[PDB]
């Protein structure tokens, strides 16, 4: 099975197209770098999954999607998802958010903004070990963003003060575990170069 | 999982157009 085919059979078309658009923004070709396309797809999916799990009411109280059902009109998502927007627009969303909350605009483009903590978030996904990648991304980012790191081997690196709960962590990690297993069944795994 | 994506894409459009 081609990685191209793996991608088609394992991700939503919406995810795939955004991933291709990102590679277009980066002038890279999906056909020539399927590992990169896969990586972008997984990253996108993680960001959306994280952002659909928490809501905040007007008073700042935190709800899960289930707990909040019937009240959603009166809730707003806890995280703004910046990843997956066209990049040119994303930069301006980031700036707008920073300005609205009286905080510094980060130098680099974030993946999420946490309305509760008023922090930008960078999400990382590794085939290696989460803490190693945390330290690497720290060199670039400093304290400019919260890092949320997940790995395909149930490893992760999250702030003690992250808004993501056990259930949400579990949901991200299970999907990654599931992808690793599916990749392996097609012998696409030990081929893979990940985000690290 | 698809709902997470569908909803996320809606929210992004909502945000951008409110700016
Ligand atoms: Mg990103
Ligand atoms: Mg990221």
């Amino acid at each position: 099975m081609a990685m191209d085919t793996f991608i088609t059979r394992n991700f939503q078309t919406t995810i795939i197209q955004k991933a291709k658009n990102t590679m277009a923004e980066f002038s890279e070709d999906p056909e020539l770098q399927p590992a990169m396309l896969f990586n972008i797809c997984v990253h996108l999916e993680v960001c959306y999954v994280i952002s659909d799990m928490n809501f905040l009411d007007e008073e700042g109280k935190s709800y899960t999607a289930l707990e909040g059902q019937g009240k959603e009109q009166n809730l707003r998502p806890q995280y703004e998802v910046i990843e997956g927007m066209p990049r040119t627009i994303a930069w301006m969303v980031q700036r707008s958010l920073a300005q609205e909350h009286g905080i510094e605009t980060p130098k680099y483009l974030a993946d999420l903004f946490d309305y509760k903590t008023k922090r930008f978030i960078e999400v990382g996904i590794t085939k290696g070990l989460a803490d190693d990648y945390f330290w690497k991304k720290k060199e670039k980012l400093g304290n400019s963003m919260e890092l949320m790191i997940f790995s395909y081997n149930q490893d992760y690196s999250l702030s003690n003060e992250s808004s993501l709960d056990e259930e949400g962590k579990g949901r991200v990690l299970s999907r990654l575990t599931e992808l690793q297993a599916e990749l392996s069944l097609k012998n696409l795994w030990q081929v893979l170069i990940g985000e690290e | 999982l698809s709902n997470d994506i569908s909803q996320g894409i809606k929210r992004q459009r909502m945000t951008v157009e409110s700016m």
